[PDB]
C-alpha cells in the first residue's frame, strides 16, 4: 500500500502540496499516476487525467492545489498501478481542511 | 426528360463462341442502388483507435489502430466475382474452360429517382415520400486513377449478388497516414510494452478530395451517364489446377520386380540397392539416390514463416503467404495459414433471411498442391550420416529459442531462384477479379487477392453522392451542422464485363472433377418458401494439368 | 453524457452469494477496461477487480481471490460482480470505473500511449454489509 | 461510431465486435478481423538478416 | 428541362506546359450558391451615422458616417486567391513561378432551383420545402461596368474558398454622395469639435439602377446563363521579391584588409581612410566618402506620413502607403502601418468550427525590404561638421510641436522622381486579385489591394435576386410592403479563370526560400476529427531577384 500524508491544512486562496510517496516498481517508476477527490458520501473525482497541477517527481508524486475553498475541503488519493502485485494500487488517502 | 427512361435493365449471360476454341463471355449486371445523403458534407480525418485491447499483454494481433480520411461520397464497386456471375455460368465456366482472360469493361448509371422525407408534425408520426424533380446526384469517375484505389471486396462492400434485391454503395474513406509503435508481449509479460500512437508524418501527408481532382456531374431524374469501355491488359488466369510437387518430376526409377496380383498391398519393388543406383543428386558426399535425394529441375512452391507479424511505420501486420496448406483436403481442421478465409453478410452470399450479427465465413482450400506440410519437414547435418543422429537433426518437434511451441518451420523461408508457384485461384461469389499494380519501383510478382492484376490502369472507382438540399434557413458563417432536407436516391447501375476463355481438352483417358447439383446441395441454388436465398462458395480450378 | 449505475448492494448474511450490477450507459462500455473498487466506511479506496474491454483477461486481489468473479456482458451493456462466500470484510460501497487505457502525451493529444492505473469516470456507487 | 468534438481524446469506432467482422484473411483457422490480420495486396518491403 | 442538367460540375487546375518555359494555369471553380429572397424590393437611401462613439473626443479615426444605396440584388463576385486556388496549387505556383499574367475569365450559373417555404398552422411549429417550377431567377451581367465597382474582397465577402461547402453571395450596394465634416480633437479637448453630416450636393447625385442600365435574364429551373469569356489586359505580376536597399546598390569598396580565420568576430577592413577615399557623391561641401553618403543611381522605396489622416468632403481617410515596413521580420510585433491586415470569417479561411462572432486576423509581413525604418533615420544641417551637435541634427527622438510621440519622420515624405518601388505582392488566400484603373485624368501607378489592375475595363459585375413571387392580395396602391411567398434559390456557379505564368530559373548556387510543409504547420492544411478545415495565409514572393 502507497504511503501518503494523513492530512495538510491551509487558509482560503494559498497553494498546497499533497504527495503521494511510493516505492519503485511502482508509483515512483516509469508508471503513471493518478489523483481523486472525495467527500464522505461522494464518488471520487478525476483532477488530472485547471488550477490544480501534478507532478510525478521521479520517485514520489505530487499533486499542486491552489485557490482553496470552503469546496475542496475534502479527501485526496492517490492511485497507480503495482508491477510486483501486478495490479491497480491506492494510497492512504489525504484530507484537507481548508481555514 | 421526367417521364422518358434512360435505359434499359440487363442481367444476361452471353456465351459468343468464336473460332479455335474460344469463348467471348458477356456479364451483364444489372442493380437497383440506394443511396442516402451523407452524414456530413465535410471531409473528416478521424483516428481510430484500439488502445484498450491491445493493451492486454499479449494480444498485439488484435491491433486497429489507424487514421484515415472519411468523406461524403460513396463508392460503387463491382469487382466482385458475385456481381456478373449465378452459380450456373460459373459452372459452365469451371466446367468447361481452361484459361480466362480479362478483356473489357463498362458502366453505366441510369433511371435516377431522388426524393425527400417530409415528416409531420401530427402526434401519431407519419412521414410521406415527395420527389425532387430538380435535385441531383453528383457522379464522379475518376478516369486518371488519381484518388487512392479502396477494392471493397476486402470488406464484403461490393453491389449485392442477388439482380432482384437492391444493394447500397459504400461510404468512401480512404487511409491517412499515421505513426504507430506497438512492442509485442505476451501473457505474463511485466509491465505495459511500448505502445504508441505518434501523430503524422508531415512529409507523408496526403489529403484527396474528389471535387478538386475528378471531374463532377450532376444527373437529374432525367440524365444518364456512361462511363464508357476500359480495355485490361491483365495476364491469362488458368482454371487448372497442378498437382505435380517435387517428388512427381520427372522420369520414375524403373521398377525391376511388377507386382504379380492384384491388391492394395501387393507393392513393386524397385530392386537396386539404395547406394547403387543411377541418377543424379545436388548430394555431392553422398552415395544415396532415393526418391527425396534425386535432382529435381526446380521446386515446386515455397516455405515460409506461417503467422509473421512484421512492424513497419503503421504498426504490425501479417506476413501474406502465396500458397495454402498441405493436407488440408484430407481434414478441414488443418486450414491454415495460406488459406483465404472469407467473412461475408446477406448482401453478398449469406441466407437472406438469417437473424443476427454473425456473418457467414468460409476458408477456401485451394486444389493446387503448391503448399507445404511444416511437420514433415526436417533440416540435418551436411556430413548425412544415417540413420540421422540426435544432435545432427532439426525437427519440426524441436524448440526454438527455448519455446516449446515455435520450431524452425515458423522461420524458415526457401524462396529462391529455383521457386516456381501458381498465382491465386478465383474466389466464387466473393473473391476479387482485378487488382491495380504497386506504383514501386519493383513490383510484386502476384497478388494474393486477384487472379488479374494490373499492368498500366485499370477502371477508376465511381463515386456517387447526394448533392446538398439546403432549407432557406442557411447560414454559411455558422459553425453548427448544414441544415437540409432529407433526401435520398434511387438510380440503376448496368454494367457489362467482357472475358475471352479457351475451351477445355480432354487429354487423358479418365474423365477429371466437375461441379454438379447434387442431394447434398441441392437446396443452396433454389430459394426458400419464404424466399430466402444464398450463394455458397464453389472452387474455379478442378481440372488438373501437367506441371512438367 | 452517459455514467454508470451499481446496483445490488445490501446487507446479507455472512458466508452467502451475491450479485453486484454496472450498468453502463454511452457507446464507450464496450471500448472500455471496467473495474470494481470498494470503500470501507472512513477507510481507504481499495481496488477490487479489472477486466478489459474483450474479456479476454480478469485480474482481482488477493482479498477477494477465488471469492469474486468479475464478468461483463456487451449485449447487454452491462457488469456484474458475483460476490460468493462473502466475509464481514466486504462491508463497504462498491463503486464500478473506467480505467484509462490511453493517455496523450502532447497537451492537445496529437500522440498517444497506452497505460494503467488511473480510473477515467466513476459510477453512483452501492453499499454492501455483510452481518446476520 | 464518428467522433463528436475535437481534441485527440475524441476517437472514432469501428462499432462491429471484432469476431463478429466481414472482410478476406489469409488466417483459415480465426475469425477475428484486423487492420494487422486482413489480407493486403502484397508485401511492403521486406526482412532480411 | 425541369429534369436536365444544364451544367457540369469541375474545380479541377490544371497546368498545360508550353513554349520556353510559359506554363498555362486554368483553374476551374464551382460553388452551390444559395440566395435568399431580398428583404424589400426596393432601393433604400441609408445614412450611417456613429456619432455617438465619435463624440467621445480623440475617436475621429472610428468614424463610420456615410450615405449608401442599398439594393435588392445580390453580387456574385469571385476576385479572391482563396475561390481559385487550393493551398497545393498555390504552393505550387509560387515555388516554382517566376512571373505571373492574368489571361481570362468567365463565369456560369446553371441547375438552378427555386423552392417555397410554408409554415403550418400545427400548433407545434413545422414547416414545409416545396419545388416552385415556374419561378425565376433573375440575372444581370453589367457587361458595359455601368454600375460601381464594388469589389468583394475588401469585405470579406467573396465566394467560399471551400468547394464542398455551399457559398452566398454578398447583398450589393453602393455609396452615395455625402458631406461631413470632422475636426480632429484628442482627449481633453475642450468642447465639441464641428461634427456634421451636412447632407448631399445635387451636383453629384447618382442613383443606380440594374433594371435600367443592365438587361435582366430570366432563368428558370432548366435554363442557364453564361458570361462568355473575358481576357484582361492588365501588367505582369512578379512572385518574387528585392533585397537590395539603397545600401546594397552598386560596386562595394575594395578590402585592402582581408580577414584570416573564420568566425564573426573577423571583419574585414576597407584600409582607406574615410577623407581620403575615391568616389561619386552628392555632398559637395564634404571629402567623406562613405557607404551611407556615397552616390547610389536611384532611391528604392520612400518614406511617407504614417498613420496619416486627410479629410475631404466625405471625411477623414488613411492615407495609403505602397511600402511596408522594416524590422517587422525580425520581430512581428512590429509590424505597423503598410502591411496589409486581414480580418476574415469561416467561410474565408478562419477554422470551420470555432464559436463566436470574433473573425481569424492575419498581418501580411511583405518579403520585399523596399520599407523604411524610421528610427534610423536623421536630418543633419548643410555644414555636415561631425559629430554632429544637438542643434544641428533632427532625429525620431525629437518633437514636433511640443507633441512627445509625434516626430519629424510622422509627418515626412521623400516620393521624388528618383523613387523606385515594387507591386504589392499576392495574399492568399484573402487577396484581391484583380481591379479596376480609377476613371481620372491622371492615374495612381499602383493599387494597394490586387497585383493586377485593369488598364480599360474588366469582367462585368455578376447580380443574382429571386424574382418577385407574389400572392393573390397584392395590391400596388397598398403602402405596405409587398406580400411574397417565402422563396429561395440554389444554383451551381462554376467559373474558369486562366492565368499565364513562367517558370524560374537557378541563378545563383544557393538554395532559395521554398514553401512546404512542417511539423509545426501540419494540421493547417487538412481537415479535423469532426471536419473542422481553415485556410491559412501563405506568402507569395519567395525568391529573391537582384533589384540593380
Amino acid at each position: 500500500v502507497l504511503t501518503q500524508l494523513p492530512s495538510v491544512s491551509g487558509s482560503l486562496g494559498q497553494r498546497v502540496t499533497i504527495s503521494c510517496i511510493g516505492s519503485s516498481s511502482n508509483v515512483g517508476y516509469g508508471n503513471y499516476v493518478g489523483w481523486y477527490q472525495q467527500v464522505p458520501g461522494t464518488s471520487p473525482k478525476t483532477l488530472i487525467y485547471d488550477r490544480f497541477s501534478a507532478s510525478r517527481s521521479g520517485s514520489t508524486a505530487t499533486l499542486t492545489i491552489s485557490g482553496l475553498q470552503a469546496e475542496d475541503e475534502a479527501d485526496y488519493y492517490c492511485s497507480s498501478y503495482d508491477t510486483s502485485l501486478s495490479g491497480i494500487v491506492f494510497g492512504g488517502g489525504t484530507h484537507l481542511t481548508v481555514l | 426528360g421526367v417521364g422518358i427512361s434512360t435505359g434499359t435493365f440487363n442481367n444476361q449471360t452471353e456465351f459468343k463462341f468464336l473460332e479455335n476454341g474460344w469463348v467471348y463471355i458477356t456479364a451483364n449486371s444489372s442493380r437497383l442502388v440506394h443511396l442516402n445523403m451523407p452524414e456530413s458534407e465535410n471531409y473528416r480525418r478521424v483516428v481510430v483507435n484500439n488502445l484498450d485491447k491491445t493493451a492486454v499483454n499479449g494480444n498485439m494481433a488484435l491491433d486497429d489502430t489507424h487514421a484515415e480520411i472519411v468523406t461524403p461520397w460513396s463508392l460503387v464497386d463491382a469487382n466482385a466475382w458475385g456481381v456478373w456471375f449465378n452459380p450456373g455460368d460459373w459452372q459452365l465456366i469451371v466446367n468447361t474452360m481452361s484459361e480466362l482472360h480479362l478483356v473489357s469493361f463498362e458502366q453505366e448509371i441510369f433511371n435516377v429517382v431522388l426524393k425527400t422525407v417530409s415528416e409531420s408534425a401530427t402526434q401519431p408520426p407519419t412521414k410521406v415520400y415527395n420527389n425532387d424533380l430538380t435535385a441531383s446526384l453528383m457522379v464522379a469517375l475518376d478516369s486518371n486513377n488519381t484518388m487512392p484505389f479502396t477494392p471493397a471486396a476486402m470488406r464484403s462492400e461490393t453491389l449485392g449478388f442477388y439482380p432482384w434485391k437492391p444493394t447500397i454503395p459504400t461510404p468512401w474513406r480512404y487511409y491517412f497516414q499515421w505513426d504507430r509503435t506497438l512492442i509485442p508481449s505476451h501473457t505474463g509479460t511485466s509491465g505495459t510494452p511500448t505502445n504508441i500512437y505518434h501523430g503524422t508524418d508531415p512529409d507523408d501527408v496526403q489529403f484527396y478530395t474528389i471535387e478538386n481532382s475528378v471531374p463532377v456531374h450532376l444527373l437529374r431524374t432525367g440524365d444518364e451517364f456512361a462511363t464508357g469501355t476500359f480495355f485490361f491488359d491483365c495476364k491469362p488466369c488458368r482454371l487448372t489446377h497442378t498437382w505435380q510437387t517435387n517428388r512427381a518430376l520427372g522420369l520414375p526409377p524403373f521398377l525391376n520386380s511388377l507386382p504379380q496380383s492384384e491388391g492394395g498391398t501387393n507393392f513393386g519393388y524397385i530392386g537396386v540397392q539404395q547406394d547403387k543406383r543411377r541418377g543424379v543428386t545436388q548430394m555431392g558426399n553422398t552415395n544415396y539416390i532415393t526418391e527425396a535425394t534425386i535432382m529435381r529441375p526446380a521446386e515446386v512452391g515455397y516455405s515460409a514463416p506461417y503467422y509473421s507479424f512484421e512492424a513497419s511505420t503503421q504498426g504490425p501486420f501479417k506476413t501474406p503467404i502465396a500458397a495454402g496448406r498441405g493436407g488440408a483436403q484430407t481434414d478441414e481442421n488443418q486450414a491454415a495459414d495460406g488459406d483465404p478465409r472469407y467473412a461475408f453478410g446477406r448482401q453478398h452470399g449469406q441466407k437472406t433471411t438469417t437473424t443476427g450479427e454473425t456473418p457467414e465465413r468460409f476458408t477456401y482450400i485451394a486444389h493446387q498442391d503448391t503448399g507445404r506440410y511444416p511437420e514433415g519437414d526436417w533440416i540435418q547435418n551436411i556430413n548425412f550420416n544415417l540413420p540421422v543422429t540426435d544432435d545432427n537433426v532439426l525437427l519440426p518437434t524441436d524448440p526454438i529459442g527455448g519455446k516449446t511451441g515455435i520450431n524452425y518451420t515458423n522461420i524458415f523461408n526457401t524462396y529462391g531462384p529455383l521457386t516456381a508457384l501458381n498465382n491465386v485461384p478465383p474466389v466464387y461469389p466473393n473473391g476479387q477479379i482485378w487488382d491495380k499494380e504497386f506504383d514501386t519501383d519493383l513490383k510484386p510478382r502476384l497478388h494474393v487477392n486477384a487472379p488479374f492484376v494490373c499492368q498500366n490502369n485499370c477502371p477508376g472507382q465511381l463515386f456517387v453522392k447526394v448533392a446538398p438540399n439546403l432549407t432557406n434557413q442557411y447560414d454559411p458563417d455558422a459553425s453548427a451542422n448544414m441544415s437540409r432536407i432529407v433526401t435520398y436516391s434511387d438510380f440503376w447501375w448496368k454494367g457489362k464485363l467482357v472475358f475471352k476463355a479457351k475451351l477445355r481438352a480432354s487429354h487423358t483417358w479418365n474423365p477429371i472433377q466437375q461441379m454438379s447439383i447434387n442431394v447434398d446441395n441441392q437446396f443452396n441454388y433454389v430459394p426458400s418458401n419464404i424466399g430466402g436465398m444464398k450463394i455458397v462458395y464453389e472452387k474455379s480450378q478442378l481440372a488438373p494439368r501437367k506441371l512438367y | 453524457e452517459g455514467q454508470l449505475a451499481e446496483s445490488g448492494g445490501d446487507l446479507v448474511k455472512p458466508g452467502g452469494s451475491l450479485r453486484l450490477s454496472c450498468v453502463a450507459s454511452g457507446s464507450t462500455f464496450r471500448n472500455s477496461h471496467m473495474t470494481w473498487v470498494r470503500q470501507a466506511p472512513g477507510k481507504g479506496l481499495q481496488w477490487v477487480a479489472n477486466i478489459d474491454s474483450g474479456a479476454f483477461t480478469t485480474d482481482y486481489v488477493d482479498a477477494v481471490r477465488g471469492r469474486f468473479t468479475v464478468s461483463r456482458d456487451n449485449a447487454r451493456n452491462t457488469m456484474y460482480l458475483q460476490m460468493n462466500s462473502l466475509r464481514a470484510e466486504d462491508t463497504a460501497v462498491y463503486y464500478c470505473a473506467t480505467m484509462k487505457t490511453s493517455y496523450c502525451i502532447d497537451e492537445n493529444c496529437f500522440s498517444f500511449q497506452a497505460g494503467r492505473g488511473v480510473f477515467d469516470k466513476w459510477g453512483q456507487g452501492t453499499l454492501v454489509t455483510v452481518s446476520s
